[PDB]
């Protein structure tokens, strides 16, 4: 959140009404709906903007599918014990 | 303005000496070891229950380069030098009120200490793979600290662009 | 069997290098508009 | 959200945004944990 917003609000040429809606409080939302996978506002636009986002949705990607599979795992073993 | 500059000066100030005294201090992890429980933190480890006479920690491809890079301790030591250069940074705006670049670098220095500050706490936890002892939270706490200080550093320098603005 | 910080720690070393990528972007590309405007 | 489909509109304020916010995890944690168990029935016939 702190590097997305850093990189979509500190350049003054951008600025030349704020160049996007990415301030921090807004950054933390787009963050944590990206990370519930549940998130549809405002996207990044710029290209660092977007490299923050891209990178932020693959860990978040891994994550979940990790959480998932060890669930199953442990939910899958307990069925088999005896 | 002042007040901001105020927050971000003793927060810088916070976030450094937690980091310095982090790094200094042996309480990082509360584990078994000699056979006996014992306190280590990057460099040492001393028993509880001899009661203090320390161990430098024995740390020793992919297996090799984590291990030299969790000996050297690179980069926590590089966030407190981040930090001590984000300090220094607003000293040296303190001293050229026309020069804005000079914030603009302590938030990044200041963000950039605290991304250093993830990455050696991965480091750490992956090499010892037990309880944290107020070491490793006073790490955790000042990254959270430096992270706060760069977004106000980030929202300083914005706020002066914008008065030259108009 | 709950997995660990080592199980997905390239995860956190790809995301922090990302992070760092898109901070020198942006710096890289503020620094070329600093220079440009400075001529101009 | 709960069905992970589309939003139209999203909250604001904090207040909405923390209420959002803590359904989603909710909705998250509900439906990985209905995909987990199902895959666990699926896979061991566990059998009265």
């Amino acid at each position: 959140s702190v590097v997305l917003f850093l990189v979509s609000r500190f350049s003054p040429y951008e600025w030349h009404d704020p160049p996007n809606e990415f301030g921090i409080f807004n950054s933390l939302w787009f963050s944590l709906g990206a990370f519930m996978q549940q998130g549809c506002d405002i996207s990044p636009r710029s290209l660092s903007g977007r490299i923050v986002g891209g990178v932020w949705w693959f860990f978040t990607l891994i994550i979940i599918s990790s959480y998932t599979a060890n669930l199953a795992a442990f939910l899958t073993v307990e069925r088999m014990v005896s | 303005r002042g007040v901001q500059m105020l927050l971000t000066t003793v927060g810088a100030f916070a976030a450094f000496s937690l980091m310095t005294i982090a790094v200094g201090t042996d309480y990082w992890l509360y584990s078994r070891g000699v056979e006996v429980m014992t306190h280590s933190g990057l460099w040492r480890t001393c028993c509880l229950e001899f009661k203090g006479l320390c161990k430098q920690i024995d740390h020793f491809t992919a297996e090799y380069f984590l291990r030299a890079v969790r000996a050297s301790s690179i980069f926590p030591i590089l966030s407190v030098i981040l930090l001590f250069m984000g300090g220094l940074c607003i000293a040296a705006s303190e001293f050229y009120k026309t020069r804005h670049n000079i914030i603009l670098s302590a938030g990044i220095f200041f963000v950039s200490a605290g991304l250093s500050n993830i990455i050696g706490i991965i480091v750490y936890i992956s090499a010892n793979a037990y309880s944290y002892g107020w070491s490793f939270y006073f790490g955790a706490l000042s990254f959270i600290i430096a992270e706060m200080v760069g977004v106000l550093a980030v929202h300083m320098f914005i706020d002066r662009h914008k008065q030259l603005r108009a | 069997s709950a997995l660990s910080l080592s199980n997905v720690a390239g995860v956190f070393y790809i995301l922090v290098g990302g992070l760092g990528l898109a901070m020198m972007v942006a710096l890289i590309e503020f620094c070329y508009k600093s220079r440009a405007e400075s001529k101009r």
